[PDB]
C-alpha cells in the first residue's frame, strides 16, 4: 500500500 | 562579468535569485539531493515525488519529471499495473524501486531544473552526468 | 515533513579552508572507515566526520578508497577539522568529481562575496 522510497534526514 | 546565464558547465542557484526572473526560466545546477521532502506518487497515471536539493548557494524545493523516475525504476507506471498479474514481475519491480532510492542516495550531478518564480518551486527536467569536457569548462571560466 | 536542516547553504570547501579559517560541503576519497567514523583525503588534506551512524546508505559499506561527498556540521576546526554528518553521497561511480572537485570550490568562493 505505501510507497514513498524515502531517502530522508533531521540533525542535532 | 557575473551573468552566469548560460555560461558552461552549470551554473548557481543564488545567481538565478539574484536575477529575479520575470517568467520561467531553465539552468544548469551541479547539485546533490539533501532529503526527500515526500512520498513516492504514482497519481495521474506517472510518477511524481517532492525532493529538496542544493548546490551550495541555495536549498531548492523540486519535483521530478515522470521521465526520470521512470528509468530510475525501470517500470512506468502502467507496467506497475501489470507487474501485478504476474508476482515474479511484481518482484523485479520492488527491486527497481529500492535500486531507485538508492540511485537518489547516490545522486550528485548537473540538473537541467525549470524555475518557476511565481509559485516559488522548480521541476527537475533532465540530469547529466558530470564529464571531463564540463572539466575544462570551468578551467576557462577561472581564467586559465 | 519528516526532515530538519541548518538554515544557510552547505559551502563547498577544503579541509585546508576550514583549518585556516557552519554548514558545509566537502569531498575526499576515503582514507580510513570504521563504525559512526570515517577519515576522509580531498587535495587539500584530511578531515574527519562523525555521525554516519545515521545518515542513509546506498551500499551498507563505506569502504577505504572510495569517494564521496558529505554534507555536514562543522565541529572543531582545530588540529584537523571534524564534521558531524548530516548527509553523505557517494561519488565513486565516476572518476572526474575527484578531478572537478577542487575547482568546483574555487568558482564557488570566485562566485559569493
Amino acid at each position: 500500500d505505501l510507497f514513498s522510497v524515502t531517502f530522508d534526514l533531521g540533525f542535532c | 562579468i557575473a551573468m552566469d546565464l548560460y555560461s558552461p558547465p552549470f551554473v548557481y542557484l543564488s545567481v538565478l535569485m539574484a536575477s529575479k526572473p520575470k517568467e520561467v526560466t531553465t539552468v544548469k545546477v551541479k547539485a546533490f539531493i539533501v532529503t526527500l521532502t515526500g512520498n513516492l506518487s504514482s497519481s495521474g497515471g506517472i510518477w511524481s515525488i517532492t525532493a529538496k536539493v542544493s548546490d551550495g548557494t541555495a536549498y531548492l524545493d523540486v519535483d521530478f519529471v515522470d521521465e526520470i523516475l521512470t528509468s530510475l525504476i525501470g517500470f512506468s507506471v502502467p507496467e506497475m499495473k501489470q507487474s501485478k498479474k504476474d508476482p515474479l514481475q511484481y518482484q523485479k519491480f520492488l527491486e527497481g524501486l529500492q535500486k531507485c532510492q538508492r540511485d537518489l542516495i547516490d545522486l550528485c550531478c548537473l540538473m537541467t531544473i525549470s524555475f518557476n518564480p511565481s509559485l516559488s518551486k522548480a521541476m527537475v527536467l533532465a540530469l547529466q552526468d558530470v564529464n571531463m569536457e564540463h572539466l575544462e569548462n570551468l578551467k576557462k571560466r577561472l581564467n586559465k | 515533513a519528516g526532515v530538519r536542516l541548518p538554515r544557510s547553504p552547505p559551502l563547498k570547501v577544503l579541509a585546508e579552508q576550514l583549518r585556516r579559517d557552519a554548514a558545509v560541503w566537502m569531498q575526499g576519497r576515503v582514507v580510513m572507515a570504521d563504525r559512526g567514523e570515517a577519515r576522509l583525503r580531498d587535495p587539500s588534506g584530511d578531515f574527519s566526520v562523525r555521525g554516519l551512524e545515521r545518515v542513509p546508505r546506498g551500499r551498507p559499506c563505506l569502504v577505504p578508497g572510495k569517494y564521496v561527498m558529505v554534507m555536514g556540521v562543522v565541529q572543531a576546526c582545530s588540529p584537523e577539522p571534524c564534521l558531524q554528518a548530516v548527509k553523505m553521497t557517494d561519488l565513486s561511480d565516476n572518476p572526474i568529481h575527484e578531478s572537478m572537485w577542487e575547482l568546483e570550490v574555487e568558482d564557488l568562493h570566485r562566485n559569493i562575496p
